[PDB]
């Protein structure tokens, strides 16, 4: 009956990491009042990238909640892997979102400073964004073999 | 901690600084105002800003110097002394120490002005923690060291001028205003790094440390250039000694603080900035305003941080000094020297 | 069981120090008490051959109330951030005193998010939700309800803090008045769906209201 | 705002004062104190004193109508005050239909106007009308004369949580057995309603704006669940104010009527001042706490029409 | 049998939040009252708005005291701690936001009268969390005594 | 008998505000009685008969 | 039987809150007393208003101490800890709010002599939390049984 | 547990001695700092340290009175009211000394400038002993209401 | 058995994801020189995030190996052998990511004046990745003997 | 008697030695710092350390008296009154020393320019031993009520 | 106790990787900061990162040797040498990396202005590896003495 903590622990940290990254990413949109050519379409890439990270933890918590049932073998000891499988995607999503917000805070001003420097911020945002995808893939592979 | 920043008492000062941050002028406003030669176009263009609210109540017909002092005193008193009464927590002590860093030098300048046969009730345009008639006239008119300790001890909280007053009272550095002004100027930079070291890792604090190190190196370059042929004492407290985590070490800053004009520390510190090792006082003084004005846009892009409130006082002081220097040259119909030479206010 | 008074005294003692941490502190524990309890707690796990683990039981149903209090604290953490920006602007210009209430509407809806889940989490007068480990077996429902309530309360508390920070950043709407502030309002409005989607996922993850058997 | 062809909305004058009285016979003192402004309207027109008395004196007609409806709404609620489970199933179903009727009546004027405001109104009103129509129709069908059936179910939003989970919907306890095809047809119409809403947006513009059109596309679906989730504030303040008034009022009438004799008349007479003072303090606390209807009606009412200008124009509409 | 901590925690958290909100509102009210004494009645709205949260914890503690009898059960000692802890945390957060919103609302409303609607609107929104927590504590307290 | 009969009598017996008012501001006076009658029709408050929940206690 | 720590915790928390409020009240009273000697009697009301909070926990502990005998039960040692903890936290929060309210009231009343009614009215309203917690502790003490 | 009631007897004198020591240190710091500015009112300003130092006599007399009635063995009934009365007396003496320290330092610093504030500082400082007297009275009643010693 | 050992899978990618998160977070912050024509310094300044990003795949490989070696039926040999291997690669990966995060800010800050320290910073990051590579090698060697648990 | 019976003997001398060491350090710092400006207060500064040593001597005598009544076995009721009296005497000596050191350093620093507060600092230092005497009396009564162990 | 010998093998590489990363971060920061002054001293300042990075091989080889000798049956005295040897080698490598970081930062800071202390900084930093070598030898002896199988 302890497998629900791993199910809630994925979205509980993924929602806090996505909210904490979306807050710091949205806080950098104040400076400096330039939205004629492309605003606001270039700053929404990191907000959408940090916003899409919670869907993996929500789908992982939905699949982990739907997978837990009393009609299968889950006693002694099926629920042990769900805590690490949910905590890995939760800590990976929060750690990815926390650096994603600070990277988007400077990437928002980097697009307004130069219109040709978005490839570096997108390349750093992809490498800082793939950590949640690796933990989501490991949580999906862990939840696939779970009963 | 890096990735999230927020405070309970810091939200009121950050929200109050965010309302006045929308009215802050940019370099394009000073560049467009410096191109105009008419006083009515410069006063009408400058009247539609945050500093223009005090000028909207009383307009200038001849561009006198008293209007810039009255507008700077009303804007600095309303924008500075108003948030001090409703403040609380450690942010009010940090902002009180930040106002005490310039108030310690202003109290020494008023103390030397009282001995210089100057007025004991007149105050100039500058950042101060209190008004010009509550604490400045008692410490300025008072020449005894006992009244200066009681005047600083009567205020809340304590300032760093009380600890520096014992060194000048003991006669440990000099009997002039230069040797006490050097340690009094370095004492605010040491106290700001001392408070930023204690309350440092609440925010990220990345651009504020580089701007504080560049301001400390710029103050050490001006202190080294000021003591050239002025009989500077290396053993006495007249040399700037401040550590920096930038492209320079503390021993290079201590050697650059002496009157030698070391271009090796300036060349090793930066290779693309204005300060590179040149001995020109006009280029070094003009480059200090553009270099000190830089890095405030990165601190002004965040919320719930003390770096934007710390840089907002220097940006407001640089904007008030640029508007006061531009108003005197624009009032006399003369071309600006520091305003026309520099490109970032 | 015996863990009821320990969880209640630990929740009260943790909420007291956690509430007194942000405000003016009048009582707090020393820093050596955590290392002393961690050394004595970790020292008994090594010796001897006995292993330490958790005990299966629900032990309380107040997780929905703690989730509603976490959502109310999340809305209250953003409403002060919006009022600090509105009162921070104040009389500096003739602008709207209710134009920043769009983030305060989502922050006020963040308090209903989880509070509606507290009424939806009754399960037909739930003193016990089902046959649990108090006099029977199969207590996974009552133990799993607290994690869903605390997860939905943490999601609503994070969404209220994010919507409050987006509203407080959308209060001034810029660092230089040269353009419209609707770009910050678009990013602030883009995060309001996390509370509704997190409350729908938290309500769907908790299951329906089963009868108390 | 105060544009031509006034006023700035029909449903604000009736939804504002009618919805303001739903948070509250404690309303008899509010109607009695509100009735002084009718006779004192001419003499109290030019006072020029106070910051809250001026704004309260400006809305004399809205405060008179809201104070007049407070007696009926307060006297109607204050079903049962013993249990806190039977009154919530009726207040939730009353505030659900009351919020959906004001939402559909407020969206009918914006859909009928057609003046951001271009599109998203002709193709809409299908998913929210199907969900809210199937919930209010299930509550109205469940409120008939009966019965051999379930109790506490649904009582509202739980049935909406059961919707969108299965095609053959048979969730309880409040549901219509004639028939369950409205959930499958409402799921098919809600599933097909998504492409037709956003598909007609770029077609009308052609003979950035893409994020504004997408935010305006999802703003209706987010605003429907935001309004439906925000509709519980009418029943929440009523259920909290009724127990908060009867709880403090219940500890004074029992000890007052228990005494007798010559000292019991002065003891009950002196004890009645705390009962009347708490009874007026509860209605004054609910009336002071009922200020959310101005922002909710100013946001939801002004959102479908097109700040303080519509609220000032609503008070100036009844004067001229 | 630990239902007393739920009844004491509601008045403790509501008393702490109402005390901090009354202190933070009285500090800005006393600081704004030194400028003009006529604005004391206009600036007195934050203390009256913050002081209304104590009645919810008092009535919730009265209902928790009325619902606490001679019965001893493990299920009867969990709902009171959740309702009292939720009403205490909601009143503490509502008073904590109402104090800082009341001080800045009174200080900003003292200079310009246009910010009174923003300060009253921001300060009035804090009572909804305490009312929702009091309604949740009343709904949980109503189902606590059912004979088991 | 039913609660729908009150709204049927209010809707059927009601003219719907056409017109029964002056030619100046007839939209507010016409739409006011429909909203007041709509709230008065929604002010039933039966609270019993299949979901009259309170029995014990 | 462990109600002794709850019986002493009300007077301990009330004495700690009364001392913490008396420190901040005496700081602002000593700072405002240097202006004029007539303001001492006007500023002395916050210390007397803050000192009245100790009588609730002292009378609650003195009244709860009389019902302690040889025969006791485990059920009779839980309500006294919750009522004493609620009265202690309510007295500590009321003293903590009364300290900042008394210091802000004396500081605002030091400059203008017309703010004494506002400082006394704002400071007098903060004592309702200790009276509500003392009433809840009185109802919890009256609802106790099986001990003496 | 026999002899478990000694923690209430030691905690009252420990908390009262610590609060009286902190109040005497805080009063002596402000008295020594205020004595340099004006040494005429040193004897008037020295009253708060001696008045703050007398708070330990209540916990010492309560610990001596509880120690005078204690034998070598005790039941579990005395070790619940004894620790509560001793903890209440110790917390009341520690809070009274902690308030008397800042009240004595602020009263000495405020009374150093103007001599008319000594009556207000003595009147406000004299009210701090009510918490220690109420805690000593509650500890005396709780100690007198005990039995089954041995 | 006890069913203990499943925390080693998330524990490997936890510190590795936190080290790469703090590394890319602290490396992404920093101003650079701007101009109309790019000097190719933008391609040189992105080397720290790409060099620090290998720790997530290095911990993800050991977490995938321990997750595949976990199985539906756990044993004490594979469970005890699987635990502890993730913390070694996660600690070295978090330390190397924390050092690369601090080196990335000094490299991007020093790249504005003169972009010649990329040869030293690339060898510093390449010498910093060996601590995470040794922990990943030790995690692979510890995960190699975890199979065939009885 | 289960265990932890010897801690009350060292608990008094630990806090008394720490308090006397901090008070002697705080008195010697102000004495050595004030001896440079004025050499008249040099001999007067020995009263704080010489009077401070009696509090450590009382805790050493109480530690010797509690150590002599221990042996190799503890009683059932000795391990509560022993640790309570030891903790009370240690906290009283540490609070007396810490309260005495700041007043001695502040008085010695303020009495350098003009000795007027020497009778006040000697009056407070002469009356500061009441906490150590009360804690020594309470520790003597608690130690006297715990004899005959075994 | 139980079979938990993997924490001793992971703690050596964790502590050695943390100390080597902490020294390599401060070495690369001072090398990147000193590289902007003169490009001739860039290759000379890279010796402290490569010299500091060699300390992780002792804890990695000790963790590999302890991992290769991990048994299946664990006793009370059986699984004790691995945690002490790995904690000793990890603490020695962390202390040697912590001293090598400050020695490398002081050497690069001294050689930054005028380079004369390159052989002095290399000679002073060369002696810091003796503590990690002795701790790696004691961890190798304690790890080699754990394989008993009693």
């Amino acid at each position: 009956f302890f497998g629900f903590a791993g199910c809630a622990a994925a979205m509980v940290l993924s929602c806090l990491g996505a909210a904490i990254g979306t807050a710091k990413s949205g806080i950098g949109i104040a400076g400096i009042g330039t939205f004629k050519p492309e605003l606001i379409m270039k700053s929404l890439i990191p907000v959408v990238m940090s916003g899409i990270l919670a869907i993996y933890g929500l789908v992982v918590a939905v699949l982990i909640a739907g997978n837990l049932s009393p009609t299968e073998d889950y006693t002694l000891f099926n629920g042990f892997m769900h805590l690490s499988c949910g905590l890995c995607v939760g800590f990976a999503c929060l750690s990815s979102g926390y650096a994603i917000g600070m990277v988007g805070d400077v990437g928002v001003r980097k697009y307004m400073h130069q219109p040709r420097l978005f490839v570096g911020i997108v390349l750093i945002l992809i490498f800082s964004e793939v950590l949640g995808l690796y933990g989501m893939i490991v949580a999906l592979i862990l939840n696939t073999r779970g009963s | 901690m890096e990735g999230v920043y927020f405070n309970i008492d810091n939200g009121f000062i950050e929200g109050v600084v965010r309302g006045y941050r929308n009215g802050l002028l940019s370099n394009n406003q000073y560049i467009n105002l410096t191109q105009c030669d008419t006083l009515e176009d410069l006063k009408l263009q400058l009247s539609s800003t945050d500093y223009g609210n005090f000028l909207s109540s009383v307009s200038s017909e001849s561009l006198t110097t008293s209007l810039i002092q009255e507008y700077a005193s009303s804007k600095l008193y309303h924008e500075f002394n108003y948030i001090r009464d409703q403040s609380s927590g450690s942010t009010r002590k940090f902002m009180d120490y930040i106002t005490y860093g310039y108030m310690i030098d202003n109290v020494a300048l008023m103390i030397t002005g009282t001995i210089h046969d100057r007025d004991k009730g007149e105050i100039l345009q500058r950042c101060h923690p209190l008004g010009w008639f509550d604490t400045l006239p008692t410490l300025s008119v008072a020449t005894d060291l006992e009244s200066l300790y009681e005047t600083v001890l009567v205020d809340t909280p304590l300032a760093p001028y009380f600890k520096n007053c014992f060194d000048t009272a003991e006669e440990l550095d000099d009997m002039n205003i230069e040797i006490i002004r050097n340690k009094l100027y370095k004492a605010y930079l040491e106290d700001f790094y001392n408070f930023v070291t204690e309350e440092i890792p609440e925010p990220a604090k990345e651009c504020m440390q580089t701007l504080l190190g560049f301001e400390a190196d710029r103050r050490s370059i001006n202190i080294a250039l000021n003591s050239l042929q002025s009989s500077d004492i290396d053993p006495d407290l007249k040399s700037d000694l401040l550590p920096n985590i930038g492209k320079l070490y503390p021993l290079a800053t201590f050697h650059l603080a002496q009157a030698q004009d070391f271009e090796g520390v300036r060349a090793a510190l930066a290779n693309v900035y204005e300060y590179r090792g040149f001995l020109e006082t006009g280029n070094l003084e003009d480059h200090f305003y553009q270099l000190e004005m830089e890095l405030c846009r990165d601190a002004f892009t965040q919320q719930f941080a003390i770096s934007t409130v710390w840089a907002w006082m220097k940006s407001k002081e640089q904007e008030v000094r640029n508007i006061t220097w531009i108003a005197e040259c624009i009032a006399q119909n003369q071309r600006e020297r520091i305003n026309n030479y520099i490109s970032v206010y | 069981m015996n863990k009821e008074s320990k969880d209640d005294d630990m929740s009260l003692g943790k909420f007291s120090f956690s509430h007194f941490l942000y405000y003016l502190v009048l009582i707090v524990v020393i820093v050596y008490g955590l290392y002393k309890l961690f050394t004595g707690h970790g020292s008994d796990i090594n010796f001897g051959k006995f292993l330490l683990r958790t005990s299966p039981y629900m032990w309380a149903n107040l997780g929905i109330a703690l989730c509603v209090g976490l959502s109310v604290v999340g809305a209250a953490w953003g409403i002060f951030i919006t009022g600090s920006s509105m009162i921070g602007a104040g009389v500096r210009a003739p602008r709207i005193t209710t134009k920043n209430l769009i983030s305060i509407i989502f922050c006020e809806v963040v308090a209903i998010y989880g509070l509606i889940i507290a009424i939806v989490f009754s399960s037909k007068l739930t003193v016990a939700t089902a046959e649990n480990m108090y006099s029977k077996s199969n207590l996974y429902t009552g133990y799993s309800l607290f994690w869903a309530g605390i997860t939905v309360g943490a999601s609503n508390l994070i969404c209220g803090i994010a919507v409050g920070i987006t509203g407080a950043t959308a209060a001034i709407s810029d660092a230089a008045d040269s353009a419209l502030f609707v770009k910050i309002l678009v990013i602030e409005i883009f995060g309001s769906i996390l509370g509704l989607l997190g409350l729908i996922v938290g309500l769907l993850m908790a299951g329906k209201a089963s009868e108390f058997q | 705002a105060q544009y031509r062809e006034i006023n700035a909305g029909l449903p604000t004058i009736v939804t504002f004062p009618f919805m303001f009285a739903i948070m509250f016979g404690h309303g008899f003192l509010m109607t009695l104190a509100a009735l002084s402004l009718v006779l004192n309207e001419k003499k109290i027109n030019k006072m020029k004193r106070g910051e809250i008395f001026d704004m309260a004196f400006t809305g004399r007609y809205i405060i008179l109508l809201m104070g007049v409806f407070s007696m009926y709404t307060g006297f109607l609620y204050n079903g049962t005050e013993n249990a806190l489970l039977f009154s919530n199933s009726y207040k939730m179903k009353l505030s659900i239909l009351m919020g959906f009727i004001h939402m559909t009546y407020s969206y009918f004027f914006s859909l009928a106007n057609h003046l951001d405001i271009i599109g998203n109104f002709i193709p809409g009103l299908l998913f929210m009308q199907g969900i809210f129509g199937y919930l209010s129709v299930c509550i109205v069908y469940k409120w008939a004369v009966d019965w051999v059936k379930d109790g506490k179910p649904a009582p509202g939003l739980l049935n909406m949580l059961i919707n969108m989970f299965l095609s053959p919907g048979t969730i309880d306890d409040e549901l219509y057995p004639h028939q369950a095809k409205v959930q499958v047809f409402l799921l098919l119409m809600a599933l097909v309603c998504i492409p037709w809403l956003l598909l007609v947006k770029p077609l009308h513009f052609k003979f950035d704006i893409m994020i504004h059109q997408v935010i305006h596309t999802i703003e209706f679906c987010l605003n429907c669940v935001s309004h439906t989730a925000s509709y519980l504030r009418l029943w929440a303040l009523s259920l909290a104010h009724a127990q908060l008034s009867s709880v403090l009022w219940t500890m004074t009438i029992q000890i007052a009527f228990g005494f007798r004799g010559f000292v019991g008349v002065f003891m009950t007479v002196a004890l009645f001042a705390m009962w009347f003072a708490l009874t007026c303090a509860v209605l004054v606390l609910m009336e002071g706490t009922s200020a959310m209807l101005h922002s909710l009606r100013l946001h939801w009412v002004e959102s479908m029409s097109k700040p303080y200008e519509p609220f000032a124009f609503e008070y100036k509409d009844m004067e001229v | 049998f630990f239902g007393a901590i739920g009844c004491a925690s509601a008045i403790i958290f509501t008393s702490l939040g109402a005390a901090y909100g009354t202190a933070k509102s009285g500090v800005g009210i006393c600081a704004t009252c030194v400028l003009r004494p006529d604005l004391l009645f206009k600036n007195i709205v934050p203390v009256i708005m913050a002081g209304i949260i104590a009645i919810y914890g008092l009535v919730v503690s009265v209902l928790v005291c009325y619902s606490l009898g001679q019965k001893q059960a493990l299920y009867t000692g969990f709902i009171q701690l959740g309702a009292g802890l939720s009403v205490g945390l909601s009143g503490l957060a509502a008073g904590f936001a109402i104090g800082i919103v009341g001080d800045a609302g009174v200080r900003g409303s003292s200079q310009q009268p246009r910010l009174f609607v923003g300060m009253i609107l921001i300060l009035i929104f804090a009572e909804v969390l305490g009312l929702y927590g009091l309604i949740v504590a009343l709904l949980l307290n109503s189902r606590a005594t059912q004979d088991v | 008998y039913t609660v729908v009969g009150v709204f049927i009598v209010v809707s059927a017996m009601s003219v719907l505000f056409w017109i029964m008012a002056p030619k100046n501001n007839q939209a507010v006076w016409r739409s006011t009685v429909i909203l007041t009658l709509a709230m008065m029709f929604l002010m039933w408050a039966i609270t019993f008969l299949c979901q009259l929940h309170p029995l014990v206690a």
